[PDB]
Parts: structure tokens; sequence; C-alpha cells
């Protein structure tokens, strides 16, 4: 998702689907840096 | 027009992207493993 070589244009977005996984996101800390990250409906400290 | 009690000043250097993580209730490598702030935090945050 994050490391994909080619991204879509904004007028035709991908809309991928995900299931059957554990969602451990600390595996991103080393590789990527985000300038924006905001969550709605949930607090970012409960995501684990 | 106020008089402050128990004043402390903490100082460090981060990269530009991770400035947004110095706030109560955040997640990321800096908030998780380096520097954490209380939920009931009274004070001010300055960065340049
Ligand atoms: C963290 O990312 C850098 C970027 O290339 C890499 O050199 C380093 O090995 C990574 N950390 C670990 C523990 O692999």
């Amino acid at each position: 998702v994050f490391n994909a070589t080619t991204f879509a244009s904004v007028y035709a977005w991908n809309r991928k689907r995900i299931s059957n996984c554990v969602a451990d996101y600390s595996v991103l800390y080393n590789s990527t840096s985000f300038s924006t990250f905001k969550c709605y409906g949930v607090s970012p400290t409960k995501l684990n | 027009d106020l008089c402050f009690t128990n004043v402390y000043a903490d100082s460090f250097v981060v990269r530009g992207d991770e400035v947004r993580q110095i706030a109560p209730g955040q997640t990321g490598r800096i908030a998780d493993y380096n520097y954490k702030l209380p939920d009931d935090f009274t004070g001010c945050v300055i960065a340049w």
C-alpha cells in the first residue's frame, strides 16, 4: 500500500480491500515518515 | 497577568515531520519511545 511504485490519480482512486491481518503499524517506523496523520471517531492511542 | 509555579523547560531537536507528535494523546516513534506528554498537561510548546 505505502511502498507501491505507482499511485492512482485523484479522479480515479484505487479503493483497495483488506482483511485477515493483525495491523501492527510500528513496522513502518523505520521505513517511512508521515507529515500528516489524523484520525476521526477513535483516539490514536487505542489503535493497538 | 499571571504568576506561574513549578516552571520547567525541556529542550531537544527533532526533524520537521515529527514536530506534530509533541502533543498530548499522540502516537509515533517519538511519542512512543522518546518523549511522552501527560493527558492533563498545562504548559506551552514552542518550536522553530
Ligand atoms: C532503519 O532504516 C535505515 C534506512 O536505510 C536502515 O539503514 C536501517 O538499517 C534501518 N534499521 C534497521 C534496524 O534495520
